[PDB]
DNA sequence: TTGTATTTATTGCAATTTTCGTGCCAATTTCTGG
DNA sequence: CCAGAAATTGGCACGAAAATTGCAATAAATACAA
């Protein structure tokens, strides 16, 4: 419902086509925020 | 355009054809008017530089105190008069080709001075402090046999071996006679079109008479034999007549 | 995207956020560090044969006179690069054992806490795979485009944003530097052109 | 070389279940970047291209 | 802080068409191909052959390219992607009720005959077409109602602008030309290296500073000559060209570098310079000051006149013609010939094709 | 009489043009001319642009 | 070049056009809805290299629709009522319409 | 890269690497193609100045009547026409080597004048009242016998025994027998890879046949024998037509 | 009292390339008498 | 209605005029040492 820019788009198909269901993702914020902490020189990442 | 039709000369055509894939450079020889420019302009044409500079220069036109200033170039402040810096044939004709005609008359004190640049490719300006690096394909063109030159002393060993890394040799016109009646028919009719004369063709007395002349001028002979029976003529043909300057 | 930077400069983070982890690793006061940081005083890296410590705080005069009367018996710095050069020379495992000789052999309060704080942050130091002297910046990280665009107004206006301002504060900084750098300039000048530089980043 | 497999490649959702953070050394923060940036610049003004 | 929101584009309405469209993996790939060859105006700009070879399987003929294809045309707007102008018309009246009037005509003219239409013929396409005058200009009109660009329907952009170097206004009856203060590029000596001149200091160091000081200097004092320059001349041409700021064209000076270069007693090489890529704002417009030089023809009185200004008057005589007889270049001489404007046919034509105006026969309506 | 490369000492009248510098400014659009003026503060330590900040 | 306002949008239908005087302002005391044209603008797309496509378009239908884009002012939605009042502002020694 | 196979060529070698902590000048003779300005090269490659300036000059290419001018540099004010100081080539070459191309082209009016800065090198510039000082190795190169010059008349004696402190004389390639198939091989495969054919070797006939000619080019020549047999060759193998050249 | 070293003030000439108007004529479109 | 005649258009060419670009150190004024 807000950032999921995949999920939004195959979550209107779905609803269209008669299907209640949804495929969540990461928002794009976090990734966002990953960037911008990035940006400071310090190393974060994801594991695994 | 063009006559080719001796044997020999579709032999040149062919190595020209086959040199087209190199930057070696060439040393052409034959006597007076065979047509060595003719082969040098053929080579430039159908070689990789063919959109280049081709830089044809008679050395034996430049004075010997100012040998060094018109190949190499000089600085603003390298003598009295030197107001500001210039560059040299070497620098000039920069990926291009350089075509050093007659340089059998070069005398050896000049000679010297051209042995680094044909092989290394580098030099200094007349007062220039920094090594300049060009990349000059060489031709060169004579009509004395450099091989008895050398053998007799006139001629230094050092700049024939970097001249001939390959060496074409055009017959004399006496031993193409495979090619004289084309020669012919080629230039009386360009002169006939500049001068807008009546001409059309040499009687068969006229063509034995051609084939069995021993030019010494070679193509050039030939060529003002035609311009001359093309201006003094007067009928349809050029018989036996009007070639009376042949012997 | 990245910043190649003339000249090393230090993360405020690390500075100036207490306890100052620059300044509990190499056991010096904060005072001291800001002023050999932004080009007040000198401090000596090598104290060589002479009476000069490792971490003595020297200023102008002091300095010259040490020159004049040792000469090139002694190194001594100001900036980040000193700090730098301090943070790479040490041996954690050799500090690490002596605090923990000097913890247990003196008794103390507020000494056993200041010993079992840097002990601790050097055991932490040791157990992950940081070096101390990656807490010096040489190299800027850039921040992608989108996420700090330009503002579009009426009448071709694109204006201008805080981020990318302080991206060309430093950029300018980073190339007049490099100019005076490769130009030999006077050090009177250049020290002023780093100063600056380290204010930017920071 | 199939267009089926390159636009389904773009859509895909990365795994994880950690989060690592730790300090970043010169070449990690040069192994980041896809360049360096040297001018100030930002918009040519002129032709509007970057 | 506004960071600005996210605009539909008719790439991005096409591909939501797409995604609420039965198609299946194959089937989506190629459209999503072809709404990427779309451009601004709804026209496909690549074969299909191309589409076919970025597809990147082997296994897919043009057949089912040219079925997506038309899968694709009916979208929203009706006529996107279509390959040329007579496709996107068809596409159009494809969807037209069968009770319009004249449907069937303009489909034989749009199908059969369309270069006919463009060159304004309405002699042989009523021959080729068998139709009268009645029938063909209700077809016609037909035609020329539907939309040739459909892609502009979702239309997108915004327009650039361009800041001038100097201000034309007319103040207390009589015109004023100033700089532009906001553009105006200036330089400043920093004090603190300057006054760091010290003649105890190291010699080294004094002899860097003194020669750094007087570069900055001769680079401000060639800053200011600079802009003395382009004032002064951009004043000399306001004041030659007095008449166009206040009617306009049609009353435009023929000059020449000569004569600014005599008027400001400067050599025609430094006014060619400066005038280059530098504007002015007038209440008119925003005019390059190159766009004040032009050459000129003779005049029956013995004066000259600008080229700009005959221009001009063949654009007026030009846009205000009778339809049924379009006026030619030998009937635009005689019209400029009475007001005294000794000028060659072939220069009118010149003129005309300059203008991007189509010759006479070209010009012709069916009124 | 002849023609040589020398090193000499004579007294000899000589002509030299004075145009060229400061000449390439004129040519130049305003945010060209701006360009090249932050590649002359770049190098120049003494030249300063007016800042708000 | 510069922005227009005129009645004379090539790519609006007859109805569309029907509330606007001759100079491409609406009259005094029409009701109008989301959507509707209160002032008809075009914009100056600017010249190109003149195609054959592009001059196709051009001879058959005219050159109007090929030089200018619209850039009208229109109502927004969910906003309606009735026009009583219209105030024109031209910069000094630009020409006036017949409105102002 | 280079073809040291001949018991000569070795001991040549072996006597360069020996000289490697010497800065004395060195002479070169020997035939045309034999291989100086490698020998030399090598030379300066095997001792401590490596990084140092290599500046190669033709003493036959400078002109007469500005000769000290090139080799020593002028002052402002020296003469009409200088309008800047201007360093000569022993300051250009200072700290590395000069190696003086075919030395035995020089006239004896041009040997006089670098009579004292081969062994001091100290000197004025032209104009110039201070003493310049340089720390530069000498290398020179020729094809003529300065021995048998020296005997004659028509070159200095006062130079040859400052130039030939160390004397390196390259045997002619007719003499090195055992070099001739391996520098055959080094240029065919230098030259088939250059051009793009599939030349990869000799026959027997052509190998016998590169083994009995008396190369008067020498290296040089056989270069150039084996670029033509490459341009006009079409097969794999070199047969003895295609070195009719011979 | 003067001859000399240092600092402001010089924003054109000369080739060379490009654009101007206007004539000639081949190809195309429009017109008019039998 | 047809076909020859006439008007129309634009590509190429010609000379002439106009716009563009390469060239890089000096003239003169003024303050200082004998
Ligand atoms: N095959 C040919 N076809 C046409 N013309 C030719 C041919 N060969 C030579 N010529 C002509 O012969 C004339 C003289 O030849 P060229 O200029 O090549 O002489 P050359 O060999 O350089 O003589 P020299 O040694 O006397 O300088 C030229 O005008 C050239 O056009
Ligand atoms: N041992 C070798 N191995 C490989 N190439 C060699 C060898 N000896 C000579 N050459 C080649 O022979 C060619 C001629 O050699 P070089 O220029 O040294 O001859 P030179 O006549 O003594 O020199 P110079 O006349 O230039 O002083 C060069 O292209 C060089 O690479
Ligand atoms: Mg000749």
């Amino acid at each position: 419902k807000s950032d999921d820019v995949n999920g939004r788009t195959k979550m209107y198909k779905n609803i269209v086509d008669g299907n209640h269901q949804m495929e969540p993702g990461m928002p794009e914020s976090f990734n966002v925020l990953l960037k911008e902490i990035r940006s400071l020189g310090i190393n974060i990442e994801l594991e695994d | 355009e063009y006559v080719f039709e001796s044997p020999k000369m579709k032999e040149i055509l062919e190595k020209i054809k086959k040199i087209s894939c190199a930057e070696c450079p060439v040393l052409i020889t034959g006597e007076s008017g065979v047509g060595k420019e003719v082969v040098a302009r053929l080579i430039h044409k159908l070689s990789d530089r063919s959109k280049e500079p081709f830089v044809a220069l008679n050395v034996a036109s430049i004075p010997r105190d100012i040998f060094e200033a018109e190949l190499f170039g000089y600085e603003k402040g390298a003598f009295t008069g030197a107001v500001s810096s210039k560059e040299g044939f070497f620098e000039l004709a920069d990926g291009g080709t350089l075509f050093l005609d007659e340089i059998g008359e070069l005398s050896l004190e000049a000679q010297a001075k051209l042995l680094r640049v044909i092989e290394s490719g580098k030099f200094y300006r007349l007062g220039g402090r920094k090594e300049i690096e060009v990349n000059v394909r060489i031709l060169a063109a004579t009509n004395r046999n450099i091989k008895e030159l050398v053998k007799e002393g006139k001629f230094r060993e050092d700049l024939y071996y970097r001249l001939g890394v390959i060496e074409i040799e055009i017959p004399p016109l006496r031993e193409r006679k495979e090619d004289i009646i084309p020669l012919a028919n080629h230039f009386l009719k360009k002169f006939s079109r500049k001068y807008a004369k009546e001409v059309e063709g040499f009687t068969k007395s006229a063509q034995e008479l051609l084939l069995s002349y021993p030019w010494y001028g070679n193509v050039r002979e030939l060529k003002n034999v035609i311009e001359r029976a093309v201006l003094f003529s007067e009928g349809k043909f050029i018989d036996r007549g009007e070639l009376s300057c042949l012997v | 995207g990245h910043i190649e930077l003339a000249s090393p400069t230090a993360h405020i983070w690390f500075l100036k956020s207490l306890p100052s982890r620059i300044g509990l690793l190499l056991d010096m006061p904060l005072r001291d560090i800001e002023r050999v940081l932004y080009f007040e005083s000198y401090v000596v890296i090598e104290g060589g044969m002479t009476n000069l410590e490792r971490q003595q705080i020297l200023t102008e005069e002091q300095y010259l006179d040490a020159l004049e009367e040792f000469g090139d018996e002694f190194d001594a710095k100001m900036g980040a690069e000193a700090i730098q050069a301090l943070l790479k020379s040490m041996d954690l495992e050799q500090e690490c054992e002596q605090l923990r000789e000097e913890l247990n052999e003196t008794n103390s309060e507020t000494k056993r806490k200041k010993l079992t704080k840097r002990i601790k942050l050097l055991e932490a130091f040791v157990q992950s795979g940081n070096k101390p002297e990656w807490m010096i910046l040489t190299v800027l990280p850039v921040l992608p485009p989108d996420l700090r665009p330009l503002v579009p107004l009426d009448g071709g206006r694109f204006a201008t944003s805080d981020l990318n301002d302080l991206y060309r504060r430093v950029i300018n900084r980073n190339n007049r530097l490099k100019r005076l750098l490769d130009l030999a300039a006077p050090d009177i000048i250049v020290r002023n052109e780093k100063r600056m530089l380290q204010e930017a980043v920071d | 070389k199939d267009l089926l497999k390159f636009l389904k490649a773009q859509t895909k959702t990365e795994e994880f279940d950690a989060i690592k953070i730790a300090l970043a050394s010169p070449d990690m923060i040069r192994s980041w970047s896809f360049g360096e940036v040297k001018k100030p610049e930002t918009i040519n003004y002129r032709t509007f291209k970057p | 802080v506004y960071q600005g929101e996210t605009t539909q584009t008719l790439q991005d309405y096409l591909m939501w068409q797409v995604e609420l469209t039965p198609f299946s993996d194959t089937d989506r790939a190629i459209a999503t191909s072809i709404v990427d060859a779309v451009d601004e105006t709804g026209y496909l700009t690549v074969p299909l052959e191309d589409i076919l070879e970025s597809i990147g399987d082997e296994e897919i003929d043009i057949d089912e390219v040219e079925a997506v294809l038309k899968r694709i045309q009916r979208f929203d707007p009706v006529g996107v992607a279509a390959k040329d102008l007579r496709d996107c018309l068809l596409i159009q009246l494809s969807q037209f009720d069968k009770t319009t009037p004249w449907l069937e005509e303009a489909r034989l003219i749009i199908s059969d005959h369309l270069d006919l239409l463009a060159n304004h013929d309405f002699r042989t396409l009523m021959r080729v077409t068998r139709l009268k005058e009645d029938v063909l200009k209700e077809a016609v009109n037909l035609i020329q109602s539907l939309d040739p660009r459909p892609g502009q329907s979702i239309q997108t952009g915004e327009p650039e602008y361009v800041i001038p170097d100097v201000l034309v206004r007319k103040h207390n009856g009589h015109w004023t030309v100033e700089l532009n203060s906001d553009s105006i590029p200036r330089l400043q000596i920093n004090q603190h290296y300057a006054s760091m001149c010290n003649n105890a200091r190291n010699d080294g160091d004094s002899q860097f500073i003194r020669s750094n000081l007087q570069d900055a200097k001769w680079l401000i004092k060639s800053l200011e000559s600079r802009n003395d320059t382009l004032l002064r001349v951009s004043r000399c041409i306001v004041e030659q060209q007095q008449a166009f700021f206040e009617q306009g064209e049609e009353y435009m000076k023929p000059m020449v570098l000569a004569d600014i270069a005599q008027a400001v007693e400067m050599h025609e090489s430094t006014i060619s310079r400066v005038t280059t890529q530098k504007y002015l704002h007038s209440p008119r417009g925003i005019f390059e000051l190159k766009y004040f030089f032009s050459s000129h023809v003779n005049t029956e009185g013995g004066g000259e006149a600008s080229s700009t200004a005959i221009r001009a008057l063949v654009k007026k005589l030009i846009a205000a013609e009778n339809p049924a007889k379009p006026l030619s270049d030998s009937k635009l001489t005689s019209l400029l010939s009475e007001q005294g404007i000794m000028v060659a046919r072939r220069t009118v034509a010149k003129y005309r094709e300059s203008l991007s105006i189509p010759p006479s026969n070209q010009r012709k309506q069916l009124v | 009489m002849k023609q040589g490369l020398q090193l000499r000492l004579s007294q000899q009248l000589a002509m030299t043009p004075q145009l060229q510098q400061a000449i390439r400014l004129l040519q130049l659009s305003t945010l060209e001319l701006q360009q090249e003026l932050q590649q002359a503060l770049e190098s120049n330590p003494l030249l300063e642009q007016i800042d708000t900040h | 070049g510069p922005e227009e306002i005129t009645a004379d949008i090539p790519n609006v239908g007859e109805a569309a056009l029907s509330k606007l005087d001759e100079s491409g302002i609406v009259y005094i005391g029409a009701e109008v809805t989301g959507g509707d044209i209160l002032v008809g603008k075009v914009t100056p797309k600017g010249e190109t290299q003149l195609t054959p496509e592009e001059k196709l378009l051009r001879a058959i239908f005219g050159e109007k629709a090929s030089d200018v884009k619209d850039s009208s002012l229109r109502v927004p939605n969910g906003v309606s009522g009735t026009v009583i009042d219209v105030q024109v502002f031209t910069r000094d020694g630009v020409e006036k319409d017949k409105r102002a």
